[PDB]
C-alpha cells in the first residue's frame, strides 16, 4: 500500500502555493487535506523545486524563496518601505508577548515608536503615519498573528487618542522563516538568496526553473545564451508532461517568453485578465501593437523599445479610439496619469520594465499572448 | 449628481496641492538627509550624539 | 587636581589625544617639555567642534522646516484622503438612489 | 570502424554521448523515477531519439 499523487495531492499543492500557509484553526478541510498526501506532496516539491515543506501541529507552510524577487510577490496592502518597517518592527514587539497576553494599541504604538530604526522618527501626530500603523495591523490581524478584543482599529485614522485591547496569538512564533547564520552578520538582502541557493547545488538548474514558471506570471529569456531557457527548450515536452500530470497548468514556449497558463481558474486564485479596468487597456494595447509589426518591430530578444513620449503617444491613440469604453477612472485621468498606472499595471505581471538609465521602455514578449477588443456592435456603436 | 462633480472638482484640486505639498517635501527631506549623512560622516569619531 | 580636570574635560569634549598626549608628557616626565603639539591638538578638537556645532546647528533649522512641511503634507493628504471618502459614500448613494 | 577510428573521433563521440548522458538523466528523473544507469544506457543509445 503506497501513495500517488492524486487529486487530492493536486488539490493540496494549489492551496498550498497560492496561501502564505494554511491554519489548522481556521482552514481545518485544508488541512486536514494537505497533511494525508504531505508525504508525496513533501517528496514532489524536494525533488523538482526545493522548497521545504514545514508541516506544524498548528499550521502548514511552504517557504516560497523566488529565483529573482519581483514587485507582485511582496505583501500588497502595503504602499511605502514605512509600512514594512512597522510591519517588521510589530512583529519585534510580539516576540516580548507571551501567547494569549494581551496589550493595548498604546503600548504597541510606544514600542514602535521606540525601536523604530530611520534616522527620522516616528511620530503619531501625523495622519500619515498612523495610517500606515492601521495598514500594518490590518495585515498583521489578516495573518491571525494578533486577535482583537472588541474595539476599533480604524477609527484610528482620525482619532489618535483612539485605545484598542489586542491579544498575541500563537502563531506569532512560526511567522518568520529560520536563517542561515547569525543572521545579523549579513548586510544587504541579496545576500541571504546566495544561501538559500547553496543548499541546492544537486540540480539547481531544475529547480531554478521549476520555481520560476510555478511562480512568476512568466520566465523572461535574458539573451540568446539564457540557462534557464536553453534547459526549458531541451525538455519541453516531459516539462509538459510532468506539469499536467502533477498539476491543473499546462505549459507554453516561445521564442522569447515561457508560461504555464490555467484553464479553469478556482476562486482563490489570482489570474490574467481580471476586472481590473487596467487590463483592459492592457489588451487593448497589445492588439495595438499587433497591428503595427513594422512600426513595433521586437528586438532579437522579443522586447519592444519605446520612450516615455513615444508610449505616451500610443496611450493617446487607445484613448481616441477605445477610450469611449474605458472605464471612467481613466477617461478622466490625463495622459501621463494613464501612462503611470498602466505601467504600474504592466510592471505587476511582468509585462514591461521601465529602464533604470534611459527611462526606456521595454514591453516584454508575454504581452502579445493575448488581445483585446470591444464587441463590433459597439464599436460600430462608438463611430454613432 | 451635482454633488457628486462638484467634489470630484474638488478631489482634482486637492491632487493637484497635494501633489505640489509632497514635491517640496520631498526636496527639503532630501536636503535634511543629506545633511545628517554630512554630520554623521564628520561627527563619526566622536563619543557623543 | 588638573589631571583630574584635564581628563574629564577630555571625557566631556571626547578627546581621545588626551590619554595620548598626558603619556606622551609622562614619557618625558622631568625634560623642558614641549605643549606646542599637545595646545594644537586641543585646537584642531576645538575647531572640529565648531564644525560640528555648525551643522548640527544647519540640520536642526532644516529639521524644523521639514516637520512644518511634513505635518502640512499630511493634513492635505488627510482633507483629501476625506474627501475621497465622501465621494464613494455619494457614488454608492447615488447608485441607490437610480 | 572503432579501431580504425582515430583518436580524434573518440573523443568527439566521448564527449557527445557525456553530454547526452548528461540530458538522458535529466530527462528520465523527471519522470519522478530512480534512474538506474541502465535505464539511461537504454535512453542515450535510443536511435529513435
Amino acid at each position: 500500500q503506497t501513495q500517488l499523487f492524486d487529486e487530492k495531492a493536486i488539490q493540496g499543492m494549489d492551496i498550498l502555493f497560492h496561501h502564505y500557509w494554511i491554519l489548522r484553526a481556521e482552514q481545518p478541510e485544508w488541512y486536514q487535506l494537505i497533511r494525508e498526501r504531505e508525504k508525496v506532496l513533501r517528496r514532489y516539491l524536494d525533488e523538482k523545486f526545493g522548497l521545504r515543506l514545514i508541516v506544524h501541529q498548528h499550521f502548514i507552510k511552504l517557504e516560497k524563496i523566488p529565483v529573482e524577487p519581483e514587485g507582485w510577490m511582496g505583501i500588497q496592502d502595503f504602499q511605502e518601505p514605512m509600512d514594512y518597517a512597522i510591519f517588521c518592527c510589530a512583529l519585534a514587539f510580539l516576540e516580548g508577548k507571551a501567547v494569549d497576553e494581551q496589550f493595548l494599541l498604546s503600548e504597541l504604538c510606544q514600542e514602535i515608536q521606540a525601536d523604530y530604526p530611520g534616522d527620522f522618527p516616528l511620530d503619531w501626530t501625523l495622519y500619515t503615519h498612523r495610517k500606515s500603523l492601521i495598514r500594518a495591523v490590518k495585515v498583521l490581524m489578516e495573518f491571525q498573528l494578533i486577535r482583537t478584543i472588541d474595539g476599533d482599529i480604524g477609527r484610528f485614522d482620525q482619532n489618535e487618542e483612539q485605545e484598542v485591547l489586542y491579544e498575541a496569538s500563537t502563531y506569532s512564533r512560526y511567522f518568520m522563516r529560520t536563517y542561515p547564520d547569525d543572521f545579523s552578520s549579513y548586510q544587504h538582502w541579496s545576500e541571504l538568496l546566495k544561501e538559500d541557493w547553496k543548499l541546492n547545488q544537486e540540480d539547481e538548474r531544475r529547480k531554478r526553473v521549476y520555481r520560476k514558471l510555478f511562480f512568476s506570471p512568466g520566465l523572461h529569456r535574458l539573451d540568446q545564451q539564457d540557462p534557464d531557457f536553453l534547459y526549458i527548450r531541451n525538455y519541453r515536452n516531459r516539462l509538459a508532461e510532468d506539469i499536467e500530470k502533477h498539476s491543473e497548468y499546462k505549459l507554453h514556449v516561445y521564442k522569447n517568453t515561457a508560461f504555464l497558463s490555467i484553464a479553469e481558474p478556482r476562486q482563490y486564485q489570482q489570474v490574467f485578465p481580471n476586472s481590473k479596468a487596467s487590463t483592459d487597456i492592457i489588451l487593448q494595447l497589445s492588439k495595438y501593437i499587433h497591428g503595427e509589426p513594422e512600426r513595433f518591430k521586437a528586438n532579437e530578444n522579443g522586447e519592444i523599445l519605446m520612450t516615455e513620449g513615444e508610449f505616451e503617444q500610443v496611450v493617446d491613440d487607445l484613448r481616441q479610439q477605445f477610450g469611449t469604453g474605458w472605464a471612467k477612472y481613466f477617461r478622466d485621468m490625463s495622459t501621463k496619469g494613464i501612462r503611470t498606472e498602466l505601467l504600474r499595471a504592466m510592471k505587476d505581471w511582468m509585462m514591461a520594465e521601465v529602464d533604470s538609465e534611459t527611462s526606456l521602455i521595454r514591453i516584454k514578449s508575454l504581452t502579445g499572448v493575448m488581445t483585446g477588443e470591444y464587441p463590433s456592435d459597439f464599436q460600430t456603436g462608438g463611430t454613432e | 449628481n451635482v454633488q457628486i462633480e462638484k467634489t470630484g472638482h474638488q478631489l482634482e484640486e486637492q491632487k493637484k496641492v497635494l501633489f505640489q505639498l509632497d514635491e517640496q517635501w520631498k526636496q527639503v527631506h532630501g536636503h535634511l538627509q543629506v545633511i545628517k549623512i554630512q554630520l554623521h560622516q564628520e561627527g563619526r569619531q566622536l563619543n557623543l550624539s | 587636581d588638573l589631571l583630574g580636570e584635564l581628563q574629564f574635560d577630555a571625557e566631556e569634549a571626547a578627546f581621545s589625544e588626551h590619554e595620548v598626549n598626558v603619556h606622551d608628557f609622562e614619557r618625558h616626565q622631568e625634560e623642558e617639555f614641549d605643549f606646542s603639539i599637545w595646545i594644537g591638538e586641543i585646537g584642531s578638537h576645538e575647531q572640529l567642534l565648531a564644525n560640528l556645532n555648525q551643522l548640527a546647528d544647519e540640520e536642526n533649522r532644516l529639521s524644523e522646516e521639514h516637520n512644518r512641511l511634513q505635518r502640512q503634507s499630511s493634513e492635505k493628504k488627510k482633507e483629501v484622503d476625506a474627501i475621497r471618502k465622501n465621494l464613494d459614500h455619494l457614488a454608492d448613494w447615488f447608485t441607490e438612489e437610480k | 570502424n572503432s579501431k580504425f577510428l582515430n583518436e580524434d573521433d573518440l573523443n568527439r563521440i566521448t564527449k557527445h554521448f557525456q553530454s547526452r548522458i548528461g540530458k538522458a538523466k535529466e530527462l528520465i528523473q523527471l519522470r519522478n523515477e530512480g534512474s538506474t544507469l541502465h535505464q539511461v544506457l537504454k535512453e542515450v543509445l535510443d536511435y529513435r531519439k
